[PDB]
């Protein structure tokens, strides 16, 4: 009947259900209530001005799926999209934090590439930051709800605001195609890569672009971490350097984000997250969209080394750098300092 | 009679078909009956431990023992549920 | 007290 | 669809009849949804306010709303009081 | 459709647009709650030495309807039956008014009916008492309720009881298909019945009784207070005293308490309990049927004929004959002093 | 939890 039609989407949870991941900041609150949180939300933004210090406390203290539990028994009392109603409630830098810990990880990465590719001139970095950083299993998540929220494929919108080789690289990275490597270790195509990177590469005038394209969308990571040391028995220059004198562009910035990514990822995250505030203010879209996407899976390594490199805790630098309850939900996303 | 009837009459004597004369659900007797009855429900579901975990949550298993309030009391949160969504997504 | 569960999703 | 799964859905749509399309119950087409389900019960009963009798005390009764949660509290009273019945009488 | 039976016995109360008869002496309880009531009731059995006074102020205080209430909410929160808990916690005579208070009207009369009847040889004052007393409404319950209760009918019952014309009698009345007459009456009828009467007892010598047996079973209540007065047209003697001259034992009690019935019902019950208190000590079992049956009906009636023609109240004699609980019961049941 | 109504007879 129609009336399984509409059950087979459904369950509950509250020991549910398997993903720790203790490399998250973010932990599922411990004696959880949807409904009070989410009344407790709607108590605070009725409060004239907004009590925001609720909110933001409840929400960064929550784990994503106990936000989308929350969210629900929201819209079940009050009949309208929690979404909508803190869109509304709040503004400026923390609106769009909380908005951002109101999707799913899935649905954030989707709305952020959208976000990117509106326009002739794509905003550049979030596009390649998501997709060289994305594994097969968060890609194809990314692939379904893309499709789900937009009503067409993410390849043709990336075939629309890319051209040339780097279209070329999205495209195929996009896929969520890339090898798993598990055990056993390939050490003739392990050099045999490493040759190839050569040979397309510094070793030639010019560059052979789809050579490299092969070898680093699809080979696994535990491989391509293998394949860039055994490539400096062949050039002078280590594999990042390599691509800075091969190629430019936003081809060069790409194929240097996937080399950090695979290399060390959270390192690559830390990199980008003091590069975001080191200046004199700071880009704060960079610094969100990581704080947000990362809290969940990797952020105790980023903090790792965010510190053995730059001496102080990402925390430390969240504190300087922002000011307000936009501050103390960098904070508690960050989890504590090192 | 009336098709609600019909309803609440196919309840009463499903409960007491799979709880047999022994009169009440196990976690087995509930297995059973929810795959028999929503095939396709349950392993759907990420946890298969969510049948016999579920047992805890419900009016009072503290004994082991689903009554007919708590064999209700399970088939009110699917039934409020299911309505909560088509309403909301659907039509 | 009737006390149930209810469902998401 | 197995019984109980039909049995469920006329569950929650028999109430999406007379909810109106305001989404609350009224007390009056209240009135009128309980008359259209039970053929032995209204006439039984001799006091002629009976269905406003049961409209109070059921889940959320104050405001003239009754939600989904509470007309399935009328059937949660009901039902289980028929069941009683048949256990220490008809069984 | 099973259930469709099932549910057809239920019931909210039913919450009452019904009256408790006006003349009653019991009412329905101001601020009800059968819940409690059954708590009390059972903290007052299982205290130490039976807290009576709490059992016995709870149930004469509640109508019969809510007595009902108080022992099925007793049901459900004790598992026991009510009616046996008190049994066993009750002695004497206060248990077995308090055992009939439980009881519904029609419960009540086929148990005394029934308790009555079994006998060669059985107790044919409580038997005239009733079938003498009851209306053709409050009759037909008596019949339905036998049944159920004992599976056999109440006029076999009568039937292998009873013999000779108090047999004719007694399964004539019992079957509750007396005239109504209403605004409309019927002189000529009158006429013809008293002379009836006369024709039959006192005129000649013998008696022919089904014809005394026709007319004062089948003709209505107002009619038979008519053809009564006009009897003493044709009559040297009442109908009281030609019954005391032309018929003898169970027969002749019978007719007596019918005519009385007839007659003033209320002034029948009065004097029904001023001979039970009347001697030495006390007929305890016609004073508690009559305070337990009447109670919810005419009390109030009886209670004003008793004043007319003792010149003291019921009160004062319930007082003066019974002591203790037991006392104490019956003047609730009384209702107050006149 | 939610709350229902009471039944006799």
């Amino acid at each position: 009947s129609t009336v399984h039609e509409i059950l087979c989407k459904l369950s509950l949870e509250g020991d549910h259900s398997t993903p720790p991941s203790a490399y998250g900041s973010v932990k599922p609150y411990t004696n959880f209530d949807a409904e009070r949180d989410a009344l407790n939300i709607e108590t605070a933004v009725k409060t004239k001005g907004v009590d925001e210090v609720t909110i933001v406390n409840i929400l960064t203290n929550r784990s994503n799926v106990q936000r989308q539990d929350i969210a629900f028994a929201y819209q079940r009392r009050t009949k309208k999209e929690l979404p909508s109603a803190l869109k509304s409630a709040l503004s400026g830098h923390l609106e769009t934090v909380i908005l951002g810990l109101l999707k799913t990880p899935a649905q954030y990465d989707a709305s952020e590439l959208k976000a990117s590719m509106k326009g002739l001139g794509t905003d550049e970095d979030s596009l390649i930051e998501i997709i060289c950083s994305r594994t097969n299993q968060e890609l194809q998540e990314i692939n379904r709800v893309y499709k789900e929220m937009y009503k067409t494929d993410l390849e043709k919108d990336i075939i629309s605001d890319t051209s040339g080789d780097f279209r070329k690289l999205m495209v195929a990275l996009a896929k969520g195609r890339r090898a798993e490597d598990g055990s056993v270790i390939d050490y003739e195509l392990i050099d045999q890569d490493a040759r190839e990177l050569y040979d397309a590469g510094v070793k030639r005038k010019g560059t052979d672009v789809p050579k490299w394209i092969s070898i680093m969308t699809e080979r696994s990571v535990c491989h391509l971490q293998k394949v860039f040391e055994r490539y400096k028995s062949y050039s002078p220059y280590d594999m990042l350097e390599s691509i800075k004198k091969e190629v430019k562009g936003d081809l060069e910035n790409a194929f240097l984000n996937l080399v950090q990514c695979i290399q060390n990822k959270p390192l690559y995250f830390a990199d980008r997250l003091y590069d975001s505030m080191k200046g004199k203010g700071t880009r704060d879209k960079v610094l969100i969209r990581i704080m947000v996407s990362r809290s969940e899976v990797d952020m105790l390594k980023i903090r790792s080394e965010f510190k053995r490199k730059y001496g102080k805790s990402l925390y430390y630098y969240i504190q300087q750098d922002t000011k307000g309850d936009y501050q103390k939900a960098l904070l508690y996303l960050c989890g504590g300092d090192d | 009679p009336s098709q609600m009837e019909h309803a609440m009459e196919t309840m009463m004597f499903t409960f007491h078909k799979f709880a047999g004369d022994k009169g009440y659900l196990t976690k087995e007797d509930l297995r059973v009956l929810m795959e028999k009855e929503f095939p396709g429900f349950l392993e759907n579901q990420k946890d298969p431990l969510a049948v016999d975990k579920i047992m805890k949550d419900l009016d009072q298993c503290r004994d082991g023992k689903v009554g007919f309030q708590s064999f209700f009391s399970l088939i009110a949160g699917l039934t409020i549920a299911c309505n909560d969504y088509f309403v909301v997504h659907m039509k | 007290p009737t006390f149930f569960p209810r469902f998401e999703f």
